[PDB]
RNA sequence: CUACCCUUGGUCAGGUUGAAGUUCAGGUAACACUGAAUGGAGGACCGAACCGACUUACGUUGAAAAGUGAGCGGAUGAACU
RNA sequence: UGAGUAGCGAAAGACGGGUGAGAAUCCCGUCCACCGAUUGACUAAGGUUUCCAGAGGAAGGCUCGUCCGCUCUGGGUUAGUCGGGUCCUAAGCUGAGGCCGACAGGCGUAGGCGAUGGAUAACAGGUUGAUAUUCCUGUACCACCUAUAAUCGUAUCGAUGGGGGGACGCAGUAGGAUAGGCGAAGCGUGCGAUUGGAUUGCACGUCUAAGCAGUAAGGCUGUCCGGUAGCUGAGCUGUGAUGGGGAGAAGACCUUCGAGUCGUUGAUUUCACACUGCCGAGAAAAGCCUCUAGAUAGAAAAUAGGUGCCCGUACCGCAAACCGACACAGGUAGUCAAGAUGAGAAUUCUAAGGUGAGCGAGCGAACUCUCGUUAAGGAACUCGGCAAAAUGACCCCGUAACUUCGGGAGAAGGGGUGCUCUUUAGGGUUAACGCCCAGAAGAGCCGCAGUGAAUAGGCCCAAGCGACUGUUUAUCAAAAACACAGGUCUCUGCUAAACCGUAAGGUGAUGUAUAGGGGCUGACGCCUGCCCAGU
RNA sequence: UCCUAAGGUAGCGAAAUUCCUUGUCGGGUAAGUUCCGACCCGCACGAAAGGCGUAACGAUUUGGGCACUGUCUCAACGAGA
RNA sequence: UGAUAUUGAAAUUCGGCUUUCUAACCCGCACCACUUAUCGUGGUGGGAGACAGUGUCAGGCGGGCAGUUUGA
């Protein structure tokens, strides 16, 4: 049986990285709200 | 020159195919070669818009000229090709000056052309002239409809139309369809019916034959359910069941008209089709 | 993950059947009928890898939230990856 | 509480000697067993120190544990050439100025980014507890820099511009070569048990790049550049590279040292999209060559030295370390592919190389599960011949109704099959001798049984539905359901109809009525009648 | 004679359609509510939500034979977990 | 589909129905330039032309989509 999560290091960083979502405006408030909260890591 | 299989197997069995006996060269020229990627109907948002298209084998654009303009300069025809973009054939010619290009191929045409203008030469086979200088009763394919642009009438397999009177500005073409109307007498236009003329007489044979020129399979509406097709889904086979039948989008298909392209050319337009 | 598509790559032990055409001897004003060799077509045939999941048994606080045995289907194509 | 109850996750182990408080479980030795188109050897993704050495036994390991992928303390990844960047571009993404839009923003030209592709200089051995095309030995190549010579000087450099090349599909034989394979006797060390043998029985039978030649076969012929009326490329082999390395083994004891490297045969799925055929007609750009615009001044012969950066490199990698909550019968691209037996990568037993599966000892009850046989009957079983049994390979003989002439067909139904000797024209390979693959016939021996094991269709007479190959409810329905080639109706003169946004901008289509969208029907054969009140 | 806009033609028929029904008569069985061939009295077949046929093809659905056997009369014994 | 603004100038004919003309508006029509591209802007030529396109107001069609009723 085959499952749903196969690893990646490029579809991982290229779909969700920093540089990804400070490119929308719609990403940039994801990274806002992170920062509000106090998270260890913003973007992965 | 129809070549007709013999039933070894099935789906081979009730099979046709041409016979290709009127093209000369096989490989094609290395200057006029374009790509020509495939989109399977997807819009420029990514979205499929057109359907049943999708696969096929690999294509390359060769770049046709339709303007056919040169002052008074002769071409010999070199062979016939083979085009995967159209279903008439091509041919090579070769100028006077050195140069190479890809025109529509007539019915029988293999002596040389020449590029004329008003009174240059003859009213012979693939000769490209102004719809001013050719007589009634012509029959002439691949016109132009604006000066300039090029021909875009009757350029299908064994495509062609004839000349009407004229009235001073336009003339009066009857097209293959049957429909009349008045075209700019400033107009190229090439004598002669382009060939290939038995194309529309084969037989594709089986399913896998159809898939790898572009088309995917259709399915019916009748057998789609309620939120998919307005001919929906009842228990069992149902008959259409509304007063006229739909399209997939919900408007009528069956002898409605959806004449509202360009409202200018009513005024050309005088009988319509056939 | 899955469904369709786009661009660029890779994979398919081994056997069998013998279409078109060409050649050739006969056959005819002529076209072309016959035989012989040649030819190697096909969503063709048998069958491993590969990909599927038709019948049955076992399992069902399972080895596994969909599996394992015994057979079974496709296997140069509308194939699989 | 259930209860000292279920379970302890596919499988062969036995003994002797060690270590230690404590051993069926850790170490070493021997015998036995399992895999071997793989349980072996390399690699991409992914994981991220699980790799190595000396110590430890609280927790983790479905038992034990002195052991460990666990704990503690110190260590271990070396590149001008191997992969990625200082090189080129597919899809796609992004886009100065622009077009559009209540805002946010959307689209898009020039230009960029982006390999799974194209281009691009290194190969043999030695060595450590852990690294090797990287370190050390031996012989090479490449880009650049400077200093000296042949020789100069209309020599020379040319672009981001022109042109050529790069440059591409599928199937199918035939042929050249080569790797590995097998046999006879190179050399090496054994030569004897339990009855007879000394014509004995084992094991070796190598060596790369670069540069010197000659080579199966293939293509092609006579802006000064491109267009109009012998010239390139090419597997392989020979010499040197090599008075060196590796080497079955022996004589003495990073110790010294010295040993053979032949011919025969059969041969690839590796080395040519080369060559013929076919229709569905098979990216792009750069490097590389050449032409002139433009630069008006060097060495493309040679000598001698010198210079050459950044990232990855440990370990697992059909698995106990990856994805599945686990040390989980599941899932994971590519490459290497031995002997006997065979058409074969099938089947059985083995090689190189690995492993013995992280609970055991007894007993040989009912019952359940996986296997074997069974007298006399042979579907009397059951909703149903469900499940089992039987048929099975190769060479011969023979073969019906029906038919779209292809088929039906491996129709049905039958025979032959081991071992020994004799006689005997034939295939290829070499001057022969030899080696390899084979065919007729005849005369005998043996057993209940001769493709003695494993591997490999049951068939036949009728009817219903769908013509056929194909597709479908991942995880209770694979079918008569969908698709399909064919038929028909209707819309669409090109800024086409249609669709998305219902704006710019796109698909349709770089197409043009022998074309494109939508409804219905569904190969082929014979046919498709009546009605326009109503909608 | 009444009626409508016209009144089911070629084919096929107790059918993947027939309620009455296990219709009636043949064939196959020692015995057949299923199966095959006809009949037509079609509740409620019918001509492109096509009618009637048809070789090749099917892990499709039905009826009947030949081999074959622990399916069954009716069970017994042995090996491993 | 009509009325009205963008929207002008002439001539037939009972303020309108018409026919012509060019200057607005339009051209996924050629040519030239910025520009090593033609997406765009601006020129020179053709076609079309007071129509089309667009704004406001009005009538019709509209299970294509949406909100809800269907008694005891």
């Amino acid at each position: 049986v085959k499952r749903t999560y196969q690893p990646n290091k490029r579809k991982h960083s290229k779909v969700h990285g920093f540089r990804k979502r400070m490119s929308t405006k719609n990403g940039r408030k994801v990274l806002a709200r992170r920062r509000r909260k106090g998270r260890k890591v913003l973007s992965a | 020159a129809i070549k007709k299989y013999k039933p070894i197997t099935n789906g081979r069995r009730n099979m046709t195919s041409l016979d290709f006996a009127e093209i000369t060269k096989t490989t094609p020229e290395k200057s006029l070669l374009k790509p020509l990627p495939k989109k399977a109907g997807r819009n420029n948002q990514g979205k499929l818009t057109v359907r049943h298209h999708g696969g096929g084998h690999k294509r390359q654009y060769r770049v046709i000229d339709f303007k056919r303009n040169k002052d008074g300069i002769n071409a010999k025809v070199d062979s016939i090709q083979y085009d995967p973009n159209r279903s008439a054939n091509i041919a090579l010619v070769v100028y006077a000056d050195g140069e190479k290009r890809y025109i529509i191929a007539p019915k029988g045409l293999e002596v040389g052309q020449i590029v004329e203008s008003g009174a240059e030469a003859d009213i012979k086979v693939g000769n490209a002239l102004p719809l001013q200088n050719i007589p009634v009763g012509t029959v002439v394919h691949n016109i132009e409809l604006k000066p300039g642009k090029g021909g875009q009438i009757a350029r299908s397999a064994g495509a062609s139309a004839q000349v009407l009177g004229k009235e001073g500005k336009y003339v009066l073409i009857r097209l293959r369809s049957g429909e009349v109307r008045m075209i700019l007498s400033t107009c190229r236009a090439t004598i002669g019916q382009v060939g290939n003329l038995q194309h529309e007489l084969v037989n594709v044979g089986k399913a896998g034959r159809s898939r790898w020129k572009g088309i995917r399979p259709t399915v019916r509406g009748s057998v789609m359910n309620p939120n998919d097709h307005p001919h929906g889904g009842g228990e069992g086979r149902a008959p259409i069941g509304r007063p006229s039948p739909m399209s997939p989008w919900g408007k009528p298909t069956l002898g409605k008209k959806t004449r509202r392209g360009k409202k200018s050319s009513d005024k050309l337009i005088v009988r319509g089709r056939k």
